[PDB]
C-alpha cells in the first residue's frame, strides 16, 4: 500500500516497482527518487535476475557517477532481458533512452550501445518482421556492412554480434 | 586431597599421562564413600573451571563425570543450583562442555531452567554479558538436542501469562529462537490459538515502539525460518489477518502487517542477495515448494486480500527457485481456472514471470499435456484447461493493447504443441472434444 510510514519498506515497494517497470524515463524517475532518498549506493544489487556480460559491465561499471551508471546498467539489463524474451518494442524504448543517456557519456560506450543497436535491430527485422520478410530496408545492412568493414577502435566485439550478422 | 586431586586432574588434563589413573581412582572411591553431592560439585567446579581452559583430558574429563554423575544421583537442589550458579559465573573456555557433559534428563531439565532464568534476568537488565550467559546457555542446551519442547512450552505459558515482563520474555525468546534457528516451530504456531494471541495483544498494548521493532525482527525470524509445517503456520497468518478470524482487530491488523513486512523481507532476500554471491535458502519458501499447488488453490478460491497476497507470494517463490515452478503454478491455475478474473490472475503472474525470466509458456504447455496423457488430470480439469487456452487465444487474436502490452504469444506456442492435440479430439469426453475442437 501507498505512502507505509517506513522508509525501509518504502524502499522495498519502490524497488519492486522498479523491477516490474517497464517504461526507461519511469525507470529514471524511481531510480533517482531513490537516490535522492539514500545515500550514495548502488541499487542495481537489489534484483540479482539481471545479468550483464562482464565484458561490458567493466566499463559500464567505469563511471564515477553512481546514479549514471546504475541508470545504463538497469536499462541495458532490463533491454537484454527483453530481448531475449524477443520484446523488441519496449526493448527499442529502453535501448533508445539509453542512447540519449550515453550521448553524454563516452564514444567507447556509446559505439557499445551502437553495437547493441546493430543487434537490436537485426533481431527484430529477424522475429517482427518475420520469416516471410520480402526485402529488408538495406539501411541497416548497409550500417551492418560498413561496421564489419571498418571495426576500427578498441571497442570489445561480441562474437555472438559477428556471427549474427554474418 | 582436593587440592591434590585437583593438581592430578589438571596435570592429566594438560600432559596426556598415566600418573593421575590412580589418584583420579582414590577419589572416586572417596567420594562414594563421603556421599556427598555438595563435596562432589564442589570438587568438580574447580577442577573444571582450571582443566578446561587449560587443556582437554580424558581421564580428568571422566572423574569429573563420575562425580557429577554422583552428585545427581544423590538429590542436591541447592548443589545443582550453586553449581550452575558457579558454570555462569565462570563461564571460561569449555563450561559448556563441562556443565552439560552430565547428560541426565533431570540435569538437563535443570540447567534448561537455570539458563531461562539467566535469559529472562539478562532481557530484565538489558546487560551485555548477562545476554551473552543467557545465549551461551541457549548454546549448551541446543548442542543437548534431547527434549526441548516441554521447556519451550512452558517458558511460552509463562510468557503469555504476564503483561508487564511478557514483552521482555517474548524477546528473550525471540532472541533465543534466532539463535537456535527455531527448532520448536511447528510447536510454537500450533499452541496459540485464541486465548495465547489475546494475551500477547495484551502484551503488545502494555509494550512500546522498542515492542513494535521486536515484533518486527520476530517477524523477520519466522520467515527466515519455520520450515517444518510453513502451510500451517501461513494458514494461521492468512486466516487470522485477511479472513479476520482473529479476536482482536488490533492483532489482525498486527497479521495484516507482519505478513506485509514478511513478504518485503523475503522480496528483499530474493533480490537484493547479491548477484556474484550465491543466494541463501530460504526455509519458508522451500518448505512451500512442496505446497504449491494448494496456495493456488487458495488463490483461486479468492479471498478478500489473501489471494492477492498469496499472487505475490506465488510470483516471489517463483522467482526464488531455481527450476522456477512457474509451469507448474501456470498449468495449475489453467487446470482449475473458471473464469476471466482468475484468468486475469493468470496474466498479472505471467507479466511478472516474463519481466523476470523465459520459457514460461512452452514449460508449461509440456508439463501440462504430459500430465493430460498421463492418467491424472481428470476430464473437467482438462476441459477447463483446453477451454481456457482457447478463450486466451482468442483473446490474443483479438486484443489492441492488452496482447501488445504483455506479448504472451499463446498462437505460436500451441502451434509448437499442435501434434498431441488429436488425441485430444478423438478424446472419448464430449467437453474434452469440444474445446480441443475450439482451441
Amino acid at each position: 500500500y501507498d505512502i507505509p510510514a517506513s522508509a525501509s519498506v518504502n524502499i522495498g515497494q519502490l524497488e519492486h516497482q522498479l523491477i516490474l517497470s517497464v517504461d526507461p524515463w519511469r525507470i529514471r524517475q524511481i531510480l533517482i527518487e531513490l537516490h535522492g532518498m539514500t545515500s550514495e549506493r548502488q541499487f542495481w544489487t537489489v534484483s540479482n535476475k539481471w545479468e550483464v556480460p562482464s565484458v561490458y559491465s567493466g566499463v559500464i561499471l567505469g563511471i564515477k557517477d553512481n546514479l549514471t551508471r546504475d541508470l545504463v546498467y538497469i536499462l541495458m539489463a532490463k533491454g537484454l532481458h527483453c530481448s531475449t524474451v524477443k520484446d523488441f518494442s519496449h526493448a527499442k524504448q529502453l535501448f533508445a533512452a539509453c542512447l540519449e543517456l550515453v550521448t553524454e557519456f563516452s564514444p567507447k560506450l556509446r559505439q557499445v550501445m551502437l553495437n547493441e543497436m546493430l543487434l537490436l535491430d537485426i533481431h527484430t527485422h529477424e522475429a517482427g518482421t518475420g520469416q516471410a520478410g520480402e526485402r529488408p530496408p538495406s539501411d541497416l545492412i548497409s550500417r551492418v556492412r560498413g561496421y564489419l568493414e571498418m571495426r576500427l577502435p578498441d571497442i570489445p566485439l561480441r562474437q555472438v554480434i559477428a556471427e549474427e550478422c554474418v | 586431597m582436593d587440592i591434590y586431586v585437583q593438581c592430578l586432574s589438571a596435570l592429566i588434563g594438560s600432559c596426556p599421562d598415566a600418573c593421575v589413573d590412580a589418584l583420579l581412582d582414590t577419589s572416586v572411591q572417596h567420594s562414594p564413600h563421603f556421599d556427598w553431592v555438595v563435596a562432589h560439585i564442589g570438587s568438580s567446579f574447580p577442577g573444571t573451571i582450571i582443566s578446561r581452559v587449560l587443556s582437554c583430558g580424558l581421564k580428568d574429563f571422566c572423574v569429573h563425570g563420575g562425580a557429577g554423575g554422583g552428585a545427581g544421583s544423590s538429590g542436591g537442589s541447592s548443589s545443582q543450583t550453586p553449581s550452575t550458579d558457579p558454570f555462569p559465573g565462570s563461564p571460561a573456555i569449555p563450561a559448556e562442555k563441562r556443565v552439560p557433559k552430565i547428560a541426565s534428563v533431570v540435569g538437563i531439565l535443570g540447567h534448561l531452567a537455570s539458563r531461562h532464568g539467566d535469559s529472562i534476568r539478562r532481557e530484565l537488565l538489558r546487560m551485555f554479558h548477562d545476554s551473552l550467559a543467557g545465549g551461551s546457555g541457549g548454546r549448551s542446551g541446543d548442542p543437548s538436542l534431547q527434549a526441548t519442547v516441554p521447556f519451550l512450552l512452558q517458558l511460552a505459558v509463562m510468557s503469555p501469562a504476564l503483561l508487564g515482563t511478557v514483552s521482555g520474555e517474548l524477546v528473550d525468546c525471540l532472541k533465543p529462537p534466532a539463535v537456535l534457528s527455531q527448532l520448536q516451530q511447528h510447536l510454537q504456531g500450533f499452541p496459540r490459538e485464541e486465548l495465547d494471541n489475546m494475551l500477547n495483544l495484551a502484551v503488545h498494548l502494555v509494550s512500546q515502539a522498542s515492542g513494535a521493532g521486536a515484533y518486527r525482527l520476530l517477524q523477520f525470524l519466522v520467515d527466515t525460518a519455520m520450515p517444518a509445517s510453513v502451510i500451517t503456520t501461513q494458514g494461521l497468518a492468512v486466516p487470522d489477518t485477511v479472513r479476520e478470524a482473529c479476536d482482536r482487530l488490533i492483532q489482525l491488523l498486527l497479521l495484516h502487517l507482519q505478513k506485509l513486512v514478511h513478504h518485503r523481507g523475503g522480496s528483499p532476500g530474493e533480490g537484493v542477495l547479491g548477484p556474484p554471491p550465491p543466494p541463501r535458502l530460504v526455509p519458508f519458501l522451500d518448505a512451500l515448494k512442496n505446497h504449491v499447488g494448494e496456495l493456488c488453490g487458495e488463490t483461486l478460491r479468492l479471498e478478500r486480500k489473501r489471494f492477492l497476497w498469496q499472487h505475490q507470494l506465488l510470483g516471489l517463490l517463483s522467482v526464488y527457485t531455481r527450476p522456477s515452478c512457474g509451469p507448474e503454478a501456470l498449468g495449475h491455475l489453467l487446470s482449475r481456472a473458471r473464469s476471466p478474473e482468475e484468468l486475469s490472475l493468470a496474466t498479472q503472474l505471467y507479466a511478472g514471470l516474463v519481466v523476470s525470466l523465459s520459457g514460461l509458456l512452452p514449460l508449461a504447455f509440456r508439463s501440462c499435456l504430459a500430465r493430460v496423457h498421463a492418467g491424472t488430470l481428470q476430464p473437467p480439469f482438462t476441459a477447463r484447461f483446453l477451454r481456457n487456452l482457447a478463450l486466451l487465444v482468442g483473446w490474443e487474436q483479438q486484443g489492441g493493447e492488452g496482447p501488445a502490452a504483455l506479448g504472451a504469444h499463446f498462437g505460436e506456442s500451441a502451434s509448437a504443441h499442435l501434434s498431441d492435440l488429436a488425441p485430444l479430439l478423438l478424446h472419448p469426453e464430449e467437453e474434452v472434444a469440444e474445446a480441443a475442437a475450439s482451441l
